C-alpha cells in the first residue's frame, strides 16, 4: 500500500524566559522514529524506533544541525509575527510546521504537503501544485511575498519530490520487518443492558496497525463512535456502540474494514 | 486567540482482568495551546512514575499526548485521569470504565 | 531527513 514520511514541529514562546521551547517529531506511516527537543543542555536528534539505532553518527550530527537551525528561525519568526499583528509580549504564542510526502502502491511519489500555523490557525499554506504559497490573513501576505521573492516554493518542492522520497525508501528498507507488517484487528461484540427496554451493543477493534479503520453498524438510529486511540505498543484501538431494543439484538451487524483483513469482517452478538 | 478544550479517554492496553498485568492509559487530544496538566489517579491519589509520548498534533493543528503506566486492575480499585487546561474552569476527572 | 532550514517570515 501507500507509505509516508511526515514531520511535525512545535515552537512555543516563553515571554520573559528567553528561548522558546522547540519540539520536532518524525513519523513513518503511523510509527514514530525520531525526536528533537530543545529542552536540554545540548539538544540533539535521537532515535525513537529500534530500527533507527544502527544509524551512524554522521546522520545524527546533520539532523541535529538542521533541527537547531530550524529552531533559531522559528524563534525569530515568533518575534516578527507578534509585530505583524500588533500583539503584546504579555502572552505566549505558538508556531507549528507540518510537512510530508506520501507514496502510492507503485512505490513512486504521489503527493507532498507543507503548512504553517500561528496560534492554531492557517498562517501560510503551500498550494497543492507545490509551486506557490497562499496566505489568508492580510498580515500573513507579508511573509508570502518574502517567500515568493525568495522562490521558497522551488526549494520546498525539491525536498518533497526528491529528498523526502529517497529517505522514505531508506527507512522502509531499514525497518521493513515491522513497518511493512500489517496487523489486523481483534474484533468482538459486547452487550450491556441499560434498562428492560433497551441494551447497548459495542463493537470492538483492538491491536491493529495501521490506524486507518472503519466500523459501521447496520440493521437487517444514531451510532456513537470513539476516536481511534493508541494502545501504547504501536497498535491502535477503537469501538462503535448503538442502543438497540431488547429482544432484537441479533438483527444488528457490525462491519469492520481494515487493510490487515483479507476481506471485511461482519459481526453478530 | 484560538483555544480548544481537550478530549479525554481513559482505558487499558489489554482487556481488563482482575489480577492480571496491564497498562493504564490517558489519551488527551484536540486541545490548544499545547500546555497541559495530566495526572493518573489510583483511589484518588496520584501515580508517581507516569511517562508520556512526545508532543505532536493533528491535521487541524490540535495537540495530542498519551500518558501511561503499569497497573493491576481489581474489582474494587478505581482509576482516573486528572486534566487541567486554560479552556477548563476547573480540572476535569474522568473515571476509568473497563467496558469503554 | 529533516529539511536543512525553514523560511524566514
Amino acid at each position: 500500500g501507500s507509505h509516508s514520511l511526515k514531520y511535525f514541529h512545535t515552537s512555543v514562546s516563553r515571554p520573559g524566559r528567553g528561548e522558546p521551547r522547540f519540539i520536532s517529531v518524525g513519523y513513518v506511516d503511523d510509527t514514530q522514529f525520531v525526536r528533537f527537543d530543545n529542552d536540554a543542555a545540548s539538544p540533539r536528534m535521537v532515535p525513537r524506533a529500534p530500527w533507527m539505532e544502527q544509524e551512524g553518527s554522521e546522520y545524527w550530527d546533520r539532523e541535529t544541525r538542521s533541527a537547531r537551525d530550524t529552531a533559531q528561525i522559528f524563534r525569530v519568526n515568533l518575534r516578527t509575527l507578534r509585530g505583524y499583528y500588533n500583539q503584546s509580549e504579555a502572552g505566549s504564542h505558538t508556531l507549528q510546521w507540518m510537512h510530508g510526502c506520501e507514496l502510492g502502491p507503485d512505490g513512486r511519489f504521489l503527493r507532498g504537503y507543507e503548512q504553517f500555523a500561528y496560534d492554531g490557525k492557517d498562517y501560510l499554506t503551500l498550494n497543492e501544485d507545490l509551486r506557490s504559497w497562499t496566505a489568508v490573513d492580510t498580515a500573513a501576505q507579508i511573509s508570502e511575498q518574502k517567500s515568493n521573492d525568495a522562490s521558497e516554493a522551488e526549494h520546498q518542492r525539491a525536498y518533497l519530490e526528491d529528498t523526502c522520497v529517497e529517505w522514505l525508501h531508506k527507512y522502509l528498507e531499514k525497518g521493513k520487518e515491522t513497518l511493512l507488517h500489517l496487523e489486523p484487528p481483534k474484533t468482538h461484540v459486547t452487550h450491556h443492558p441499560i434498562s428492560d427496554h433497551e441494551a447497548t451493543l459495542r463493537c470492538w477493534a483492538l491491536g491493529f496497525y495501521p490506524a486507518e479503520i472503519t466500523l459501521t453498524w447496520q440493521q437487517d438510529q444514531d451510532t456513537e463512535l470513539v476516536e481511534t486511540r493508541p494502545a501504547g505498543d504501536g497498535t491502535f484501538q477503537k469501538w462503535a456502540a448503538v442502543v438497540v431494543p431488547s429482544g432484537e439484538e441479533q438483527r444488528y451487524t457490525c462491519h469492520v474494514q481494515h487493510e490487515g483483513l483479507p476481506e471485511p469482517v461482519t459481526l453478530r452478538w | 486567540m484560538i483555544q480548544r478544550t481537550p478530549k479525554i479517554q481513559v482505558y487499558s492496553r489489554h482487556p481488563a482482568e482482575n489480577g492480571k498485568s496491564n497498562f493504564l492509559n490517558c489519551y488527551v487530544s484536540g486541545f490548544h495551546p499545547s500546555d497541559i496538566e495530566v495526572d493518573l489517579l489510583k483511589n484518588g491519589e496520584r501515580i508517581e512514575k507516569v511517562e508520556h509520548s512526545d508532543l505532536s498534533f493533528s491535521k487541524d493543528w490540535s495537540f495530542y499526548l498519551l500518558y501511561y503506566t503499569e497497573f493491576t486492575p481489581t474489582e474494587k480499585d478505581e482509576y482516573a485521569c486528572r486534566v487541567n487546561h486554560v479552556t477548563l474552569s476547573q480540572p476535569k476527572i474522568v473515571k476509568w470504565d473497563r467496558d469503554m | 531527513r529533516l529539511p536543512a532550514k525553514a523560511p524566514l517570515f
